């Protein structure tokens, strides 16, 4: 997809959103 | 420090480290070396301050020389350099005389950071409570 | 010792931790020193301070009184002398480390660490935690992913 496009949001965000959200992360990929 | 062997407090102090009617030998005489407190000692004690009360334990096995550890002043103590009289009674305590700095046992306690249970700093303080009124002396509060 | 009046509060409190925590570990303190206290004080201290807990109560009779609420996974640790931790904020987190790096200090046993409830099972030291806030493992997985 586009990079740019999802670093500019994937720099700045919340924090209890990513602590839902990461322990999965590792699930679609790794 | 998971195994205690060897400990002798006796505020010895800092501007010279050479005592001997006090301390002096009385400080180092069972594999302790008189030569290295003087050496090893003032190597840590212009870093802060001189002259005044310091508790101490030393790294002596039988092994020689050694290792100096430092410590913390007495409690009760900073009421005197850091409240005002310096005994704590002259009227035995059948009567309450001392007196007391509310501001001062906080922050004064504090410097006593380092060697208290309290996790809460405030309860730290409570404990100087009946530190202070070790002899009734009331707290304008 | 006191009656009921107070038996009741060491469990409608310790339950209402259970009722609203996070992780769970375990331990056997036969020999546990005061040092030993004083030490992980501290380390609930750095683990905020008075969030955390210990209180020795392995009377089936009280911290299982807590359990067929939750973690009746307990039945079991329950038998024997034992020392029941509770997380209310903080990660999963490290609470599970040092219990064996302490008690692997000597620190007396960990009750093999008969383990708990996260999940709902048994044993294993698990790091599997604070890499939480680890999500740099997935700032580092970005532009190497975009570069590499």
């Amino acid at each position: 997809s586009i990079t740019k496009d999802q670093i500019i949001e994937a720099v700045a965000a919340m924090s209890v959103m990513d602590v839902v959200e990461l322990i999965s992360a590792m699930e679609e990929k790794f | 420090a998971k195994k205690v062997q060897a400990y002798v407090k006796l505020q010895v102090a800092a501007g010279m480290a050479n005592p001997s009617p006090p301390v002096g030998p009385a400080l180092g005489q069972q594999g302790v070396n008189i030569m290295e407190f003087c050496k090893a000692f003032n190597a840590k004690t212009d870093s802060i301050e001189k002259g005044l009360p310091i508790p101490v334990v030393i790294t002596v096995y039988a092994d020689r020389s050694f290792t100096f550890v430092t410590k913390t002043p007495p409690a009760a103590v900073l009421l005197k350099k850091a409240a005002g009289i310096k005994s704590g009674s002259g009227k035995p305590n059948k009567d309450k005389v001392g007196k007391i700095s509310r501001a001062q046992l906080q922050e004064i306690a504090q410097t006593k950071a380092a060697d208290m249970t309290g996790a809460d700093i405030e309860a730290m303080t409570r404990s100087i409570e009946g530190t202070a009124r070790s002899m009734g002396l009331v707290v304008e509060d | 010792m006191a009656l009921n009046l107070q038996d009741k509060q060491a469990i409608v409190a310790e339950v209402s931790e259970v009722a609203k925590g996070a992780l769970s570990a375990v331990v056997a303190d036969s020999r546990g020193v005061t040092v030993d206290k004083m030490t992980e004080l501290r380390k609930a201290g750095r683990e905020a301070g008075v969030y955390m807990r210990v209180v020795r109560n392995t009377l089936l009779r009280r911290a299982v009184e807590g359990t067929p609420f939750e973690c009746l996974k307990d039945a079991f640790v329950g038998p024997t002398l034992i020392a029941y931790s509770m997380e209310h904020p903080g990660a999963a987190a490290r609470l599970f480390k040092e219990f064996a790096k302490a008690n692997a200090k000597f620190e007396v046993k960990a009750a093999a660490f008969e383990g708990e409830l996260i999940p709902a099972s048994q044993i294993d030291r698990l790091a599997t935690l604070p890499t939480y806030e680890e999500a740099i493992a997935r700032l580092m997985a970005t532009m190497k992913e975009a570069s590499a």
